[PDB]
RNA sequence: AGUGGAGCCUGCGGCUUAAUUUGCACCCGGCCCGGACACGGACAGGAUUGACAGAUUGAUAGC
């Protein structure tokens, strides 16, 4: 039914995983397409050399987009064996093997901009006991705010499940300090629902009386377009 | 005195083929 | 404003077709609204109407029964 | 267009008979002088809704 | 063609194709994103 | 078990179109006929009816 219902991240991505997801065709063209949506939402510096940070790069398909707009980027990932796979896909952006929910370890102040394609829904699932969803959205979302460079814009491309996901996702990212909504590119469309949640990070008288009438059980007259009208000018 | 000045002073396809086939 | 004590007040006219027999320095006589001192439960503020323009009636002007002079 | 006139002054509009007289058709008094007022020319189409 | 006609030669290659081709009843069909601000 | 991926087909939108009918109806051309009442005109100098032949016409036809 949902990838993430499967369990912990890292043991649903396995090397089997990250196999089929670079040979489906459908993940290459869908992922690009979102990352194209995510680049142009945040409004970058037009002809302007980024740096972003890819919070969920898995095979570089995100990543590789980056590369070739020119705007050069760091990558992280809970699964080894898709952090693997995106080195041997060769991509120019560094990686780094680490937990979202755990922290972001950059100075504050480092990315212009941050792309997260799905991979900020599996923060609202507690995985383990000592995991809590609550806490691992909000210490992610407050590290981010700070790495960010205080104004950038940081799109954050989702799939909820359910609005208990979301509204977890909106009060840990809005209460972190980051500002900003969500644009849902083609709401009505099921097959084009793409949620990104974009956080930077810097007469009338007359007929009241015969109601009252009407209430209080007398005979009214029918109420017609002549109820309220002046007979004629006064003198 | 004022002047009487009532206006201002300052001044390819063949012979036969038709448009639809066009 | 009044004649007799240089009184500003603003007094109501019945419709908009007889103002157009109003112009400014006008002597107009002026009564009362209608309810004793009271203002208008429809209009806010105003407690006096128009009833003579040029020594003719409103309604003599609206009627087309006279005419009134400049 | 006309002459600037400062209002009040009254308006007597009178038509020309053959036979020379002036009729008078209308009486009134020097709204405005200002060419800011516009007037609109209404042309109505017709259709029907077969 | 439905509409109007169109004239067109008799060439000796045109020999197995019908009148009706060479007058096309039809005409060819010949067929700005949100940035959030604030 | 799938569908949502791909090719093809089909249904609503939308786009093109003269029409791509609608919740043979549509389009492009050619026939047929369409009151009396009142008043003012033409009318046995003739009002008006029928017609061969040829042609226009995508075709023929006193329509
Ligand atoms: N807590 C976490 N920390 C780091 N990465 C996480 C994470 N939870 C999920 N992820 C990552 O989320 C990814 C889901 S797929 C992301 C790849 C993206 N769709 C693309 O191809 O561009 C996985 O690669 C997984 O490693």
């Amino acid at each position: 039914r949902r990838p993430e219902h499967g369990g912990p991240p890292e043991l649903f991505y396995d090397e089997t995983e990250a196999r089929k997801y670079v040979r489906n065709s459908r993940m290459i063209d869908i992922q690009t397409r979102m990352a194209g949506r995510a680049l142009e939402l945040l409004y970058l510096p037009e002809n302007k050399p980024c740096y972003l940070l890819d919070i969920g790069c898995g095979t570089g398909l995100s990543g590789s987009y980056l590369s070739d707009e020119g705007h050069y980027w760091v990558g992280l990932d809970i699964s080894p064996a898709m952090l693997d796979e995106a080195v041997d896909r060769e991509i120019e952006g560094d990686l780094l093997l680490g937990d979202m929910g755990q922290g972001i370890p950059f100075k504050p102040g480092t990315f212009d901009g941050c792309i997260s394609i799905s991979a900020v829904q599996w923060l609202c699932n507690a995985n383990k006991k000592s995991e809590n969803p609550a806490k691992r959205l909000y210490c992610f979302f407050a590290s981010l705010f700070s790495v960010l460079v205080r104004g950038s814009r940081a799109v954050l491309q989702l799939y909820p499940e359910n609005s208990e996901q979301l509204e977890l996702i909106t009060t840990q990212a809005t209460k972190a300090g980051f500002s900003g909504g969500m644009v849902v590119d083609y709401p009505n469309s099921a097959k084009a629902k793409k949620f990104y949640l974009c956080l930077f990070s810097g007469r009338a008288w007359v007929l009241e009386k015969k109601e009252r009438h009407r209430r209080q059980g007398r005979e009214v007259r029918p109420d017609t377009q002549y109820t309220g009208r002046k007979r004629k000018p006064r003198f | 005195e004022s002047l009487q000045a009532e206006v201002i002073p300052d001044p390819k396809v063949p012979k036969g083929t038709s448009s639809y086939q066009a | 404003q009044l004649i007799k004590n240089g009184k500003k007040i603003t007094a109501f006219v019945p419709n908009d077709g007889c103002l157009n027999f109003i112009e400014e320095n006008d002597e107009v006589l002026v009564a009362g609204f209608g309810r004793k001192g009271h203002a208008v439960g429809d209009i806010p503020g105003v407690r006096f109407k128009v009833v003579k323009v040029a020594n003719v009636s409103l309604l003599a002007l609206y009627k087309g029964k006279k005419e009134r002079p400049r | 267009y006309a002459p600037i006139t400062f209002p009040p002054a009254s308006v007597l509009l009178f038509k020309q008979k053959s036979n020379g007289m002036h009729s008078l058709i209308a009486t009134g008094h020097l709204m405005s002088v200002d060419p800011d007022r516009m007037v609109i020319k209404r042309v109505v189409l017709s259709g029907h809704p077969f | 063609n439905g509409k109007t006609f169109n004239q067109v030669e008799i060439k000796p290659e045109m020999i197995g194709h019908y009148l009706g081709e060479f007058s096309i009843t039809y005409k060819p069909v010949k067929h700005s994103r949100f940035i959030p601000l604030k």
